[PDB]
């Protein structure tokens, strides 16, 4: 089983400096030796066998070369350690002893399993064990798609290799928003190419004035007409060496690992497209083709070990109600001081199909029923996505109340529906839930077979029976004027917009004409009675020749309120063919989340997402992580684990560096939880002590120095400057963490990688928060609105573990305001942030650094006020020195917030920014720089209103994340109200306007108070 | 029939205070709404159904002909597949009294301490459980290996022991009987070991349901002192 603690031996965090390690000989003597901890595996095997020559029976022992060493891990897997350089330390051994052993059978697949298994977290013999014939189903087939994106990879043998490793980043479309275009010079931007002369590391400059829109061979093209234009040649001689030669060369980012492999537009490419809206003068690096390629390895795919007249009749014809037997269950935990019965239902997903039956109460302390439980529902109206919810109760009539829930589907994989007894072990009733049933919860029986276990019988029919496949569907299936006023205007209303009967069945009969309007499939599925093979039936057939429609109103289809595979199978299927890899990426938050809803472990959503994982190291990246992050969770735990095990037995040579991440994340968990734990009530001093002590040594410098950081792999992390690493004053003992950039030219970029490693908050709301607030950025650019965001960096890596992405020269408003400027020692007012901003921006360099405020500050006002994000400090709005406003630490709001207040929501820090945004002036209530920060404002509230269905269907998809801030609609619901969706476009802003007006207003009353924001007003 | 009398017409409250006032209920239990107008709630089917009444021409009905008047004379003709309704919600159930429900959610915030209390100390046995079930099949595995090695010393031995005896070297054997008793000694303690774990995990695994008993007989509790602790509206800051 996974180990709890990140420690080095079971129980304890740190091994001592020197550690008596009971070895055990090859010829059955055992030894105790003294190790050092950070010794490693030669040097002890070394030593071992010296001191061994004092025992008896010595002159057996073989070369030292000659055997291995093997213990038993924290996991209670035997480890067999083949990579001897790994230390005592780093070994994670349950108790300290080593068994000195002779290698027997396959050595490559005993160090692929212990790499995939060290990657995922969980042990691989683990997954052989389970006797579930789907898992051993889905571990075997799933190797098809593996083996299809692996035959793509090596499909343009060196380079298609090369495009998995370094994917184009580029934007989705060429298309340059009308803003952009104006800021290069006549359609065409200045570039500087970059070449490394010798070993010895220094470089020449090519800078050129080159067309947007060339491709990357052309961009080299024009390099090599600058030096050879220097150079005699003939008119013919030039140019056959630039024909010969465009394609020898291969371009790349300076100062991180972003290559220009595809023929996309220079300007589609992202580092290009930001330097451009910044102002920024790109600077790319020449590379040989043959200098890239050869660091490629070539790693090939090969298939592990594991890939190795009956009566049946159909769904379609079997007459009869639905029949379940409560056989009995095993033991319930009462204290006699309350009868119990057993609560069931059918369910479509989230809504039920029929009326819920209960049970006989039966005494508390015998726990029989044995009663067939008679369902009002037909058995062949049943749909694909059928399946049973039930729950152990009891009763004080006087006041019901759920011990154990657990659900089943009614329909195997195989498309078979149950027959017979059946023993199914129940799961624990979640800390805040009070409903009897738990519909949505996951679906299957619990691993964990110690818990309440509930015998139940099914209805035995005389042959087996099967879900109809869907030519059969199509054979039950077969059998004007202008209403389009309507069908038109529900279309574009919110999914969260109710749908009445009177419009339900409006839209179930004019269903046949939605087609010509594809957008409404949401809206017309919901409109369905699922209980009726006569409906559903005509649905099927519809929905396979529904036209395709865009990837942003397909991913609806995949959140709780469409679980029929019909449904789902058609969104993948536009997803497959119309979304981009960039959207991709963009939107994996969702989609990873989105595959717990699934019924089955083996699907088209997993087949298309491994597959894009692994065509696009990118996606797979982000792909292992998230998956990763929810191993912490059992009810996620089997299912990830298997997924990360395909991925991981495809990815490649990339999971070397994964492991390294991993074990370099490991190395952060067990050093924070010593500082979070044990030493809880030392002081900074000793602790800081602790740090720079423990990281000096060798295990930690070796283990978290040159590797890739999580938050960006293009990133390169090199050596620790130790100077700048340092603990967090925050009582959950943050790590701040500084990194040399290894890149070749990281001169020219990034000088300093600094993360944050945190241990005990769940960032899982910052990510959404970031994307969403990503997204936005993304929807005003593209409508020729620049309002500069800034969405740093931020991953969840386990159970409230995660990295967080440091903005450079970036300080809060209340880091401004302690400086103050030798006026005085900390006295401050309003005024100083405005002289803060001017004293660090001098010059013209003043009127461009002003502007970027505004555009920010506009941004972020709109953006946290639609969001619920707006009640922000000097603590958690932070101004980079060029003049940068960015909100930061969302958690952290989200964690302090019945529903009856915020009415009234002052703003104090309204006041210092608008001396910021219109220089000095007393009366700066109405200026022409404000009225320009209104107007952007008004456009951009406007444009997220416009975009609000992909935002609502961005949260509804992350109900499946345990968020406390998301676990219904009626939270999401809060969108509709600062967006304002039923009242009028015109009257929308006209609400928008008033909601500031009077947070404007509330600011210049109140009086703030420093530290703790408490409000004297 | 009057434009407000309350019998089963709230305001247009929202969709979060009408799922919960007819969730796990019969055929019935509806109230009146407005929509974006009149809206009447319904539930047949097992399901939570909503219909809308257009009122326009000064007059109601569901269907396409308009058949009435009046709004109250609307319920009468459907209610005695276009089921019935059966029992409406009432808007009059459990002196300038808000201070003796004081003591309800004082008994609520005491209810869910304790509760949250108990849940803390029934995640971290669950935990300590999980760790030393994990704890034994180490130990389980250590035994295996020490046994394995046991065979392995009376493999090799036996050829150099049959050969110190044939030569009278005693206290030479005595260094190889030494070691072994060493290594057996340890067995015993990596068993006696593991037998004191399975002692601590039986005698928690009973401390775990212990808690589970006290938390499924709390639980009733909390979650009926939720309906006890209702506001009233309009009336602004309480304790
Ligand atoms: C769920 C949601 C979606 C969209 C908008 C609002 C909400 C929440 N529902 C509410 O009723 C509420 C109220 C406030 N604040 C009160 C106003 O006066 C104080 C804020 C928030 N925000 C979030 O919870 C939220 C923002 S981004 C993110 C990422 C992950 C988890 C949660 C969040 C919401
Ligand atoms: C200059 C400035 C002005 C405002 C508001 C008070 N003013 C306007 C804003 C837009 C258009 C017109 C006005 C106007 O009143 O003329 C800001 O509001 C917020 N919040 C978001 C909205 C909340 C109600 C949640 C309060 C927090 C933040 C974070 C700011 O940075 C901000 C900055
Ligand atoms: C993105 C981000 N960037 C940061 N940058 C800095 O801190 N600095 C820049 C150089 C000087 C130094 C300073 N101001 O002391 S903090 C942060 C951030 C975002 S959420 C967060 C919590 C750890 C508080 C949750 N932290």
């Amino acid at each position: 089983p996974p180990r709890p603690s990140s420690g080095e031996l079971w129980g304890i965090h740190l091994m001592p400096p020197r550690i008596l390690v009971e070895c055990l000989l090859p010829n059955g003597m055992i030894v105790t030796l003294e190790c050092l901890r950070e010794a490693t595996l030669i040097t002890i095997k070394h030593e071992l066998f010296k001191e061994a020559r004092k025992y008896p029976l010595h002159q057996l022992l073989q070369d030292e070369s000659s055997y291995i060493f093997v213990s038993v891990t924290q996991e209670a897997e035997r480890e067999e350690f083949f990579d001897e350089t790994r230390r005592l330390c780093d070994l994670r051994l349950f108790q300290p002893f080593l068994k000195v052993i002779e290698p027997v059978g396959n050595r490559e697949e005993k160090i692929l399993n212990r790499e995939i298994g060290f990657a995922i977290g969980m042990p691989v013999c683990e997954f052989d064990m389970v006797k579930d014939p789907e898992v051993q189903d889905f571990r075997r087939n799933i190797l098809n798609v593996c083996k299809e994106a692996v035959d793509l990879r090596d499909l343009n043998s060196p380079h298609s290799r090369a495009m998995y490793v370094y994917p184009p980043n580029v934007e989705s479309s060429p298309e340059l928003p009308k803003h952009i275009y104006n800021k290069l010079d006549k359609g065409q931007i200045i570039v500087v190419i970059w070449v490394i002369v010798s070993p010895n590391n220094d470089k020449q400059k090519y800078t050129l004035k080159i067309n947007h829109d060339c491709v990357p061979e052309q961009v080299i093209a024009e390099a090599i007409r600058k030096k050879t234009r220097s150079m005699l040649l003939s008119s013919e001689q030039l140019k056959l060496c630039v024909l010969e030669y465009q394609g020898k060369y291969i371009l790349k980012v300076c100062g991180c690992d972003e290559y220009f492999l595809e023929k996309y537009p220079l300007s589609q490419y992202k580092y290009i497209r930001s330097c451009i809206m910044l102002g920024r003068m790109p600077n790319l690096m020449l590379m040989a083709k043959e200098s890239l390629y050869s660091q490629l390895p070539m790693d090939c795919f090969t298939m592990p070990s594991y890939s190795r007249e009956t009566s049946t009749k159909s769904l379609w014809v079997i007459n009869s109600a639905l029949r379940i037997k409560i056989l009995c269950a095993t033991y319930v935990n009462v204290n006699i001081r309350d009868k119990i019965y057993v609560r069931t239902g059918i369910y479509h997903g989230g809504e039920p199909l029929c009326d819920n039956v209960n049970t006989q109460r039966v005494p508390c302390s015998n726990p029989r029923w044995n009663e067939w439980l008679n369902y009002d529902i037909y058995i062949p109206d049943l749909p694909r996505a059928a399946r049973l919810c039930l729950s152990i109760c009891s009763v004080k009539k006087e006041e019901h109340c759920p011990l154990a829930w657990g659900n089943i589907n009614l329909f195997d994989y195989t498309d078979t529906l149950v027959s017979g007894k059946m023993a199914l072990n129940l799961w624990p009733v979640p800390h805040g839930l009070e409903d009897l049933l738990n519909p949505i919860g996951v679906t299957g029986s619990n691993p964990n077979k110690e818990t309440p276990c509930l015998e139940l019988e099914f209805d035995w029919f005389s042959s087996v029976v099967k879900f109809p496949d869907m030519s059969v569907i199509e054979e039950h299936a077969n059998w004007r004027e202008n209403d389009k006023e309507q069908l038109k205007a529900i279309s574009t209303r919110d999914p969260l917009s109710e749908i009445t009967e009177q419009e339900k069945d409006f839209l179930w009969s004019h269903r046949h004409y939605c087609v010509t309007i594809p957008e409404i499939l949401p809206k017309l599925l919901l409109s369905v009675k699922w209980n009726s093979r006569d409906e559903v039936a005509q649905m099927y057939c519809l929905v396979k020749d529904w036209p395709p429609i865009k990837p942003e109103q397909a991913m609806e289809l995949l959140d709780c309120n469409y679980p029929d595979p019909m449904v789902r199978g058609f969104a993948v299927r536009c997803l497959e063919k119309y979304l981009t890899d960039d959207k991709l990426s963009q939107y994996l938050i969702q989609l990873v989340q989105v595959l717990k809803y699934e019924q089955y472990l083996d699907n088209l959503l997993v087949r298309f997402l491994l597959k894009k994982a692994l065509t696009n190291q990118r996606i797979g990246h982000f792909f292992f992580w998230h998956l990763k992050s929810e191993m912490h969770n059992k009810t996620v735990s089997q299912r990830f684990g298997l997924l990360l095990e395909s991925y991981c037995r495809a990815c490649g040579m990339y999971l070397k560096h994964l492991n390294r991440q991993v074990e370099a994340m490991e190395k952060l968990i067990n050093l924070t939880d010593i500082l979070k734990q044990e030493k809880k009530d030392e002081t900074q001093k000793v602790q800081m002590k602790f740090l720079v002590e423990q990281m000096r040594r060798p295990d930690f410098m070796d283990a978290l120095q040159g590797f890739l950081s999580p938050l960006n792999p293009a990133h390169q992390l090199g050596n620790l400057r130790l100077e700048e690493c340092r603990i967090m004053s925050s009582a959950k003992r943050p790590l701040w963490l500084n990194w040399e950039n290894p890149d070749i030219m990281s001169e020219l970029l990034f000088q300093n990688n600094e993360i944050i490693f945190k241990n005990g908050d769940d960032l899982r709301q910052d990510m959404l928060t970031l994307q969403i607030i990503r997204i936005m950025e993304n929807i005003w650019q593209n409508q020729g609105l620049d309002l500069r965001m800034l969405p740093y960096g931020c991953l969840s890596i386990g159970d409230c573990v995660g990295l967080i992405e440091v903005v450079r020269n970036s300080h809060t408003i209340m880091q401004i305001q302690c400086k103050g400027g030798l006026k005085g020692a900390l006295q401050f007012n309003s005024h100083t942030l405005h002289q803060w901003l001017k004293d660090k921006n001098k010059g013209e360099i003043y009127d461009a650094a002003i502007d970027l405020f505004t555009r920010s500050c506009a941004g972020y006002c709109v953006a946290t006020f639609i969001l619920g994000i707006g009640d922000r400090h000097n603590s958690n709005i932070m101004v980079k020195d060029d003049g940068q406003l960015f909100h930061i630490d969302f958690g952290h709001f989200l964690d302090h917030k019945f529903g009856y207040k915020r009415e009234r929501v002052p703003f104090v820090l309204t006041q210092d920014f608008l001396i910021v945004i219109s220089k000095g002036a007393q009366e700066c209530t109405k200026t022409r720089e404000f009225e320009r920060f209104q107007e952007m404002c008004y456009k951009a509230y406007l444009a997220i209103r416009q975009h609000a269905n992909l935002f609502i269907n961005l949260f509804s998809m992350m109900l499946g994340s345990g968020m406390p801030e998301l676990q219904s609609f009626d939270d999401i619901a809060y969108i509709r109200k600062t967006l304002a969706l039923d009242k009028t476009e015109q009257e929308a802003l006209e609400y928008f306007m008033k909601q500031m007006n009077d947070a404007r207003h509330g600011g210049w009353t109140t009086k703030m108070d420093w530290i703790f924001h408490t409000i004297k007003q | 029939m009057s434009l407000q009398d309350a019998e089963w017409y709230w305001g247009d409250i929202s969709r979060e205070e009408v799922n919960e006032k007819l969730r796990d209920t019969a055929d019935g239990t509806f109230l009146v709404r407005d929509a974006s107008d009149y809206t009447l709630t319904l539930r047949k089917g097992g399901n939570n159904k909503l219909i809308k009444i257009f009122h326009r021409d000064g007059k109601y009905g569901f269907s396409d002909p308009l058949t009435f008047s009046s709004v109250v004379e609307l319920i009468n003709h459907y209610r005695n597949l276009d089921v019935k309704l059966l029992y409406p919600v009432s808007k009059y159930q459990q002196e300038a009294v808000g201070k003796k429900l004081h003591e309800y959610n004082t008994q609520f915030q005491e209810k869910s301490r304790e509760y949250d209390r108990l849940y803390e100390e029934y995640t971290r046995t669950s935990q300590e459980i999980q760790m030393k079930r994990t704890a034994i099949e180490a130990f389980n595995e250590t035994i295996k290996i020490f046994e394995e090695q046991c065979q392995t010393q009376e493999r090799y031995s036996k050829e150099y022991i049959e050969k110190f005896k044939r030569e009278g070297n005693e206290k030479e054997i005595q260094r190889i009987m030494h070691n072994y008793d060493k290594l057996k000694s340890r067995i015993s303690e990596i068993i006696d070991s593991r037998r004191r774990l399975e002692e601590d995990l039986k005698k928690q695994a009973a401390e775990y349901r212990e808690i589970d008993k006290r938390m499924n007989s709390i639980k009733p509790d909390l979650i009926q002192l939720r309906k006890t602790r209702d506001q009233y509206l309009m009336w602004l800051t309480q304790k």
